[PDB]
């Protein structure tokens, strides 16, 4: 079942949909959604 | 000069300020979705 959620896609260079993050899944998966990449460098990052 | 002073004064110099952190969805919408969907149209203005 479908649920009311935000998430984030990356698209390839070709179109296509390569990976996924649900926003509200855990702490990291917020922290990458508080930023608009999948990966983050060594820090400390405060979420929305 | 036949005498002198030991003389001692202060200087007052700031260093630093309170550090601050803005939430976006917060502010400009709270907790409605429907402003947050919308803002979501506004790009990256709360990135920078
Ligand atoms: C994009 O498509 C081309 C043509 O089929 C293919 O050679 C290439 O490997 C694709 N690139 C990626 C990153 O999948
Ligand atoms: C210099 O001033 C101090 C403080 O008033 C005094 O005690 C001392 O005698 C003075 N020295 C001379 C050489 O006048």
């Amino acid at each position: 079942h479908l649920k009311r959620r935000t998430m984030m896609f990356k698209y390839d260079e070709n179109g296509t949909i390569v990976d996924a993050i649900d926003c509200a899944l855990d702490p990291l998966s917020e922290t990458k959604c508080t930023l608009r990449s999948f990966i983050v460098e060594k820090g400390i990052y405060q979420t929305s | 000069p036949t005498n002198f002073t030991i003389s001692v004064t202060t200087e007052v110099m700031p260093v630093s300020m309170t550090k601050t952190s803005v939430d976006c969805t917060m502010y400009i919408c709270g907790d409605s979705v429907e402003c947050s969907t919308l803002l979501l149209q506004y790009g990256s203005f709360c990135t920078q």
